[PDB]
């Protein structure tokens, strides 16, 4: 997250971070067995790490739990982006408390201006990298689709929304994909991509979660 | 000119 501010430890309690040996991307919990995440995150040997604030010293409230199950969105296409979800099964249930919650799916897309907080442990810097110890945070406000196609020619599918600036300096970055874009309370977005971070008139891109509900719902009562 | 947000980011031509 570039221009953001440090959230407070589990401030941000169904923010997870999928970890490899290191961080390597974001998710978000939904129930206490599933997590939401980018489909580009995909890769074996995934551990879900719940609870955390500093992701390099166990602080207390970490739950570690492996990735039982992976699932690629089955129309995800790895150049344009576009179906960009995952859902992941944890081996054995979170346990859920005040620092490890769910959050909840959205019932409705949001408009155009609806504030939204973007969370995770990306690079801080737009120019050159610095990898946050602790979880950081962003709010941004949702765009209109006509200048996130202004911004992406050709590039935007209806299943892709912008949030952000254009004037630069804010933005999801390098380390937050998958992660969560929340708006009121609903779970709205999955961090995906953008030219570069934070520049000028090219904001970042989320997958519409909206557009999603329907297939995990199916997804996770099938498996 | 693309590029996703993961560590490492994968990017496109574009
Ligand atoms: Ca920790």
């Amino acid at each position: 997250i570039v221009g953001g501010y440090t959230c407070g430890a589990n401030t941000v309690p169904y923010q997870v971070s999928l970890n490899s040996g290191y961080h390597f991307c974001g998710g978000s919990l939904i129930n206490s067995q599933w997590v939401v995440s980018a489909a580009h995150c995909y890769k074996s040997g995934i551990q879900v790490r719940l609870g955390e604030d500093n992701i390099n010293v166990v602080e207390g409230n970490e739950q570690f739990i492996s990735a039982s199950k992976s699932i690629v969105h089955p129309s995800y296409n790895s150049n344009t982006l576009n179906n960009d979800i995952m859902l992941i099964k944890l081996k054995s249930a979170a346990s859920l408390n005040s620092r490890v919650a769910s959050i909840s799916l959205p019932t409705s897309c949001a408009s155009a201006g609806t504030q939204c907080l973007i969370s995770g442990w990306g690079n801080t810097k737009s120019s050159g990298t610095s990898y946050p110890d602790v979880l950081k945070c962003l709010k941004a406000p949702i765009l209109s689709d006509s200048s996130c196609k202004s911004a992406y020619p050709g590039q935007i599918t209806s299943n892709m929304f912008c949030a952000g600036y254009l004037e630069g300096g804010k933005d999801s970055c390098q380390g937050d994909s998958g992660g969560p874009v929340v708006c009121s309370g609903k779970l709205q977005g999955i961090v995906s991509w953008g030219s570069g971070c934070a520049q000028k008139n090219k904001p970042g891109v989320y997958t519409k979660v909206c557009n999603y509900v329907s297939w995990i719902k199916q997804t996770i009562a099938s498996n | 000119g693309r590029a996703t947000k993961s560590i490492p980011p994968i990017a496109f031509p574009d």
